[PDB]
């Protein structure tokens, strides 16, 4: 897809950006706001302007953001008590092997968010091994 | 006795700072430590098996996260084998261009490329500093706070910060219960400065996620990395909690950053013996390994300690090269008070400011130190005029601009008024006009009129518990005759569903160009290439007040 | 000395009481804050303004950390109102409780050298106001610039002073003040 | 209606400093004037026939005088040629020998060196400051004055100074007739504190020549060369004169350099249409011209003029670069008072101190500024544990050491009683024990009582008129129980036989020990290469007081 | 103004005289010093200190430069006593005398600003004594290190302004004045 | 004949070094100046050290140094009421030419120092052309 030279999109290409409703940047009107014709659930970053960020990010060799870009893209499906919920359960000592274990075949079967599933399951075989789980403190 | 001579020194400010021996054993030493790791790295079947001496069976959750997603293992052993002073030297050479250093320092271990920054003196960092920044324009950020959390003071002030020429503007708090109240004033008294600027709200971390999941933030950079695990832990996260939640924030489309510092460690307790720069080399590859774009890092909170022994400051300029020179953006902190005396602090600031970070400061008052809920920057906002001359005196171009009175009263007035009209649209407390006129002309909150902080605080509190999202203030200011803020607002959240804001170093300058490191690429070659202050903004930046016709 | 270990505090005895969580060498290894006011004046005062809103006042000792937000965070869970108090050595003080994140709080008392035994004893005032559910107005902000350029260095050698104290596994010790 | 932050601001001791709008037309502009000439030189059979655009037929005295002996002939027309960005890159590069440079800058003609120079920005003149400065090692001057001409203050505060660490003093008074009495307490005095340590009186030249020529001093320094014709004959001299003057003071056996600095032709009123740093360059060529081996510049005494206008402190940088680019001592100026603000003067230093040079300032006023009789330097006593703990914080040597008060007071007193030995034994008006019993407690002149100075004055003049001379010092301080200074002042004395430091750069470290430019070569190649602060220096410097140990 | 051009001065054929020599535009172009004390009660002030010890004040102005040191050794050629006081309009002043070389002085003045008009009365007296060969005690020195910050680029601009009506070759006119 | 290699003379070469009266750097000692053995007619730089050092300075690509270093030696036969007198006469409006010639002739033959009979004899012209004799002011 995207690299360095259709960068800043806005700029380059607007037409790329757009929503599941199809709407452009062209309407965000502070009109159609306020016509309550836009929305916040509109104004939302999809997975896709993510993964084109992401592929942008590794032709400038910046592999490592693209990687992230490419998790984001994951989470925006994920509900945002529930992105909460699951960054609570990554810190120390808030859960156990299995509820770890859990919110990843959460993220997987339901949200399909298979990149972020694996990093969590990561996390979950290391914090065994440096004791970072519920009643580790 | 009693020689009159030391009895005049020993008034001096300067011998009120606090100053250590080095104690090596506490980690109380900022570089070059006996006790720092050597470089190493064994990579079997493409995993690491060796970093920096440590065996893969000792590593700790940080060396996972480093030795997994920090490191370019294709040519760490290649880079290894270098020459460290050869290394040191293509750094500052001008003619070492950046993009033949980035695949090299990117394959370096945090050992490897702390050996490498310290072969080099303060002139060498800033020369190697200025090619290896990674926004070709240097940019600053200010502190907009005050000792009551009041709303009113904090939009004036964010507007006169934000016509001074700060790009991104952060705010905190002194009663937590506040937040949502400090984080709408300051985006809107931005906005009314100059439509662009970036805002941040600075707290505990699920709460200043939700805030910018509600809108009312429109980047975060105090999201903390640490470098031992002890720290880590009473910091209450891991790398891969912190790797989260940075992809959480980009899965809002907000820009963020992490922040480190060197010192974090001793302060907190747990140093594993290891000088503070080595330590803060690990921060910052726990930020290049999770995929964020850049780091607030130079000590930042904790400058105290680094600035507490020999060579600490030298080690801060080189703890922001090392961010640099990993292709990281860096919001090179002189943002935190350290001493007494203007000598010493003004030595440390120019570190950065001669050679120009992404981020000169990551945090000058834009308030009076009084009202610097960070506990004071090492700039404030009575420092603003000497700032200005500085940058006239060695033509060096340090983000802000002179400016005129008549000019900020308008500013901070059509904030106070913006941020009264969003109080009624939303049924919060009243500002009254009093309020808002004591904001004009204020210089702190000692001229601001008292509030009820009770009762602010039970409706603060309703924005998260209601959820109030951003629309509430859009369609607010539309009701006030805000037509403007309520779009220059739209206009962020515009930027916020293209991404282009989240790419390494970006800022929004103008209306609306985003200015990151891939379109405003650091090009210096030596001599007359790469950024140069010229043109209209030397002009802007010769004309300061009280420059006399000389005839 | 003046606070002797009972044992195991235990949770809720009713909700008209305040934890005050204590760090691991307060009283001890450490006698004194950062700028030498005495601990035994410190937890007096702080008592006396909680005892003194009606509520009444428990007093344990924490080991698991040393940060005086995880600190508090013992205390509160373990506590009948909700409402806890964490105090270190030093002398930094937060009032926390139950259902906060534990670095988020009621209120923070981030800069020691400005505490006075004057302001302890608004803490535990504001506190049992809070266990007794009313809103009070927060203990007014206190801050000097220059607090930190006079003490960081000497609160990391304190705060690294009372972390060799931490115990991990142990729950805190309920305790009895000397006065 | 006013602002009260604009109010504070107002009230910023920045705001009371001189500021002007640059004055192209009277000079009153720093460097690069559109009125600047362009760099040109032709050559015929031998003899320069055009200088930067000007033809034979009008040149001045300076231009002759620089057209004759100023530039090397040989390679001039090649070195014109060559790429202005190109030299500029060769400056700053690590790897570009100062060997292979100075073949080069030799060849340049004046207007060609000041367009290299400015290509650059601070930063990349610093990085070519600490490969270009002559010697390796950086030292420092300061100032021994007293607006009361004290001898016995005088004499405690040079012993002091140097102890310290200044390698060179000066003097000078309020009135002149007391000179004599000046330069035999700086020279006593700074023995004691360091044997080899120089002194100078500065006065009008024939004064200050036949003082040297009677044996009080050791070196001279303000011997002024001025950039154009009309402000040099306005300094009664020509360049031949200078020339002449250079060549007597050697025959003396006499160390000597120029003083020129940027804005003198302002100043003294005709600067030609002519940029401040273009006419510092002809300066700097009538040093080399004249076969000078140093010069003391950087704007010196008229760092109100350049400190005005835009870039006037980077073009003091420059105008320094330049001295060292052509293979001359630098004595570095910082020696001046240009501002009421700590953070503007402190920036102002950096520039110099940071690279290193062979004297950091030529004057730091070892006296508080009330008593500085060149009308305040930059820094003064009350500095002194300033400038120690920067030293500390970035690892720069800036050639001065913290010292212990019980150390001082001793050296101070020592300094007394030997002067007070001299008076005695030279029969001149004495010094009581109660005048050497201030001297060594005093700050400054406040301190100390009255004197009879119209009798002072009286044998002062007697010094003079009946030619007394240096071993009359000797002799006075032996006959005294001043055995040790004796032969101190004996040695310094045989250092005007050898000739050894009239190289460049030379000063006497040590066990009489000469060290200059000839054997401290300068051989920085970039990192972990050149002068490296480290050892016992190191060491030295970061035993500040108030370092406490972790308990 | 009050300060006639009445011709060339001549040498003075009694030593009961002191010269004061002031710039090209003293008195004309420019009216009061670097502070604002006119020129008028300068002279005045100086003259008086003169008389006042018995002595004659004799006043010209010199054209062929504007520095002090120089119109003051003009004033010390014609002078009867062989003393004058040189003054640029900026204020700035020296008191010379025959023989000594030109950058050479009796009494300096180098920091314009720090002169009152007791100063400069102090001046005439101070010339008058050296007169009659006497030995004054030197007027006490004036030293403020912020003089410089304050008012050099100032001077340089008054002198850059003085230095515009310097006329070469013209000798010394004996000028009449109106106190 | 010196050079780099043979700098500093009095570390490495002390034995070259003698007065103006052919004294010994070992008889400047502090009971030969009190008992006067040693005079200040004794402590004067000859002539071979200058031209020593100005052969060391040329080996150290320094050659206007050198230059200055042989006016100098020359300059050391000129006594140090001479050397005041012919610095005045030097200064702007203080000789006519001839008095500029005549001292220039008198360096000639008196002190045999040509080098600086030159030098004054360039200035003289130069000051004609450029007005600063005596009665140019
Ligand atoms: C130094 C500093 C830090 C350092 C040291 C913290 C430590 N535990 O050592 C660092 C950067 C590591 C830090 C981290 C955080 N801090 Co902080 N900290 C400060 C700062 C700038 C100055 C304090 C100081 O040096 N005072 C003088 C010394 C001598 O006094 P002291 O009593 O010994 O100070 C101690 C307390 O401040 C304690 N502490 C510091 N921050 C915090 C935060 C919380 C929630 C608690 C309970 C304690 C605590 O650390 C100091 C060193 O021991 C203050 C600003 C202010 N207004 O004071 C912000 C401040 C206190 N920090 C704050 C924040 C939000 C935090 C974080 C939660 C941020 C994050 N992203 O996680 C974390 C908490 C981590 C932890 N376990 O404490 C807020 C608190 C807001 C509130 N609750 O009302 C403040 C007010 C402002 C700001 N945003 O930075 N902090
Ligand atoms: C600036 C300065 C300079 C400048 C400007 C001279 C000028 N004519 O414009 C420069 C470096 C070029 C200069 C040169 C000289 N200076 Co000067 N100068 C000063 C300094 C450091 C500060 C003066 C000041 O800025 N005052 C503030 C402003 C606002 O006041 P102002 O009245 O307008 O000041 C003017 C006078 O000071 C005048 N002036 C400056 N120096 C001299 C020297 C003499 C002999 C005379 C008559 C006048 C004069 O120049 C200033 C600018 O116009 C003083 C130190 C002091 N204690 O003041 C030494 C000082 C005055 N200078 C002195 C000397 C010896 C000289 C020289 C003779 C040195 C030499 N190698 O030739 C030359 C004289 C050249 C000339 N025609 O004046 C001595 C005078 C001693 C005495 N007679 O008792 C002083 C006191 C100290 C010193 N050793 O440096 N000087
Ligand atoms: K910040
Ligand atoms: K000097």
């Amino acid at each position: 897809s995207a690299r360095v030279s259709d960068y800043p999109l806005a700029n380059k290409h607007p037409e790329w950006v757009k929503t599941a409703t199809n709407k452009t940047l062209d309407d965000f009107t502070l009109e159609n706001v306020l016509s309550n014709k836009v929305t916040a659930q509109d104004m939302r970053i999809t997975p896709e302007t993510l993964r084109l960020q992401a592929s942008i990010a590794k032709d400038a060799g910046r592999d490592r953001l693209a990687m992230n870009f490419e998790r984001a893209a994951e989470l925006t499906a994920v509900p945002d008590d529930r992105i909460l919920e699951i960054y609570n359960a990554l810190r120390p000592y808030r859960s156990t092997k299995e509820e770890l274990l859990a919110i990843a075949d959460d993220l997987e079967s339901r949200y399909q968010a298979k990149i972020c599933a694996a990093f969590v399951r990561e996390a979950a075989t290391l914090y065994v091994e440096r004791k970072k789980l519920k009643g580790d403190d | 006795m009693r020689s009159k001579r030391f009895e005049a020194l020993a008034k001096r400010p300067v011998n009120q700072d606090g100053f250590v021996k080095e104690w090596i054993e506490e980690g109380f030493i900022a570089m070059e430590s006996p006790n720092d790791p050597k470089p190493s790295i064994k990579i079997v079947n493409g995993a690491v098996t060796e970093l920096d001496g440590k065996p893969v069976s000792d590593f700790d959750l940080i060396d996972h996260f480093i030795a997994r997603y920090g490191i370019n293992l294709n040519r760490a052993e290649e880079v290894m084998a270098m020459d460290s002073v050869k290394l040191a030297n293509m750094l500052c050479d001008p003619n070492v261009k950046r993009s033949e250093i980035v695949p090299l320092t990117t394959a370096m271990t945090p050992a490897k490329i702390v050996e490498v920054v310290s072969h080099m003196n303060v002139v060498e960092m800033m020369m190697a500093m200025q090619k290896m920044r990674a926004r070709r324009t240097p940019s600053q950020q200010a502190h907009v706070t005050n000792v009551k959390d009041n709303p009113v003071q904090i939009a004036a002030d964010a507007a006169e910060g934000a016509w001074r020429g700060f790009d991104e503007q952060e705010t905190t708090v002194a009663v937590a219960r506040y937040a949502p109240f400090n984080a709408i004033a300051l985006l809107v008294g931005s906005q009314v400065g100059r439509p662009g600027v970036l805002t941040q709200c600075s707290l505990e971390e699920a709460t200043e996620l939700k805030l910018g999941m509600l809108g009312h933030t429109c980047y975060a950079e105090t999201i903390s990395v640490y470098g031992t695990e002890p720290v880590f832990t009473d910091g209450d996260d891991t790398p891969w909690s912190k790797g989260f939640l940075a992809s959480s924030y980009a899965s809002r489309g907000l820009k963020m950053r992490f922040t480190s510092g060197s010192g974090s460690e001793v302060q907190m307790g747990y140093a594993e013996g290891k000088s503070m720069l080595y330590l803060e080399a690990r921060c910052i590859y726990i930020t290049k390994a999770a995929g964020v774009q850049g780091l607030q890092n130079g000590s930042v909170s904790c400058i105290g300690v680094p600035s507490a022994v020999p060579s600490g400051i030298r080690a801060v300029l080189a703890e922001n090269l090392i961010c640099s020179s990993l292709d990281l953006e860096c919001a090179s902190s002189n943002d935190q008070t350290f001493t007494h005396s203007d000598m010493r602090r003004t030595a440390r600031l120019l570190m950065q400011f001669l050679p120009g970070t992404d981020f000169i400061s990551s945090g000058y008052s834009a308030v009076p130190n009084y009202d610097n809920m960070f506990a004071g920057s090492n700039e404030d906002a009575e420092d603003f005029d000497d700032y200005n001359v500085i940058q006239r005196d060695l033509k060096v171009d340090g983000g802000l601009r002179p400016v005129r009175e008549e000019d900020v009263i308008a500013i901070r007035n059509k904030a106070a008024r913006a941020l009264q009209a969003v109080f009624a649209g939303m049924g919060l407390p009243p500002i009254t006009d009093e309020e808002v006129e004591a904001a004009t002309y204020a210089h702190g909150s000692k001229d601001m009129p008292e509030r009820n902080i009770v009762e602010d605080i039970k409706f603060a509190q309703e924005i998260i518990n209601k959820n109030r999202n951003g629309l509430e203030v859009v369609k607010a200011l539309a009701q006030g005759g805000f037509t403007d803020v309520a779009q220059d607002m739209l206009n962020i959240q515009k930027a916020k569903l293209t991404g282009d804001y989240l790419h390494t170093s970006a800022i929004i300058v103008g209306d609306g160009q985003v200015l990151s490191a891939v379109n405003d690429v650091n090009d210096y070659a030596g001599p007359a290439t790469g950024y140069r202050l010229q043109g209209e903004r030397w002009e802007e930046i010769k004309n300061i007040p009280g420059a006399l016709d000389p005839n | 000395g003046f606070l002797t270990e009972v044992g195991e505090a235990r949770q809720g005895t009713q909700q008209d009481e305040v934890i005050i969580a204590v760090g691991p060498a307060f009283g001890l290894a450490q006698t004194v804050n950062i700028v030498g006011i005495p601990h035994k004046s410190i937890l007096r005062e702080v008592i006396a303004g909680i005892e003194e809103e009606g509520i009444k006042a428990r007093v344990i000792r924490c080991f698991k950390s040393s940060d005086v937000a995880f600190v508090a965070v013992e205390g509160n869970r373990l506590s009948g109102s909700g409402i806890s108090i964490g105090i270190q050595s030093k002398g930094t003080t937060v009032i926390h409780q139950q259902g906060l994140p534990p670095l988020s709080n009621l209120e923070l008392f981030p800069q020691a050298p400005l505490l006075t035994l004057e302001t302890y004893r608004q803490i535990g005032k504001n506190a049992a106001r809070y266990a007794k559910r009313e809103s009070p107005q927060p203990v007014p902000t206190l801050n000097d610039q220059m607090a930190r350029p006079k003490y960081q260095a000497k609160s990391a050698i304190l705060h690294i002073k009372e972390t060799k104290y931490v115990v991990t596994g142990k729950n805190p010790q309920e305790l009895r003040v000397a006065l």
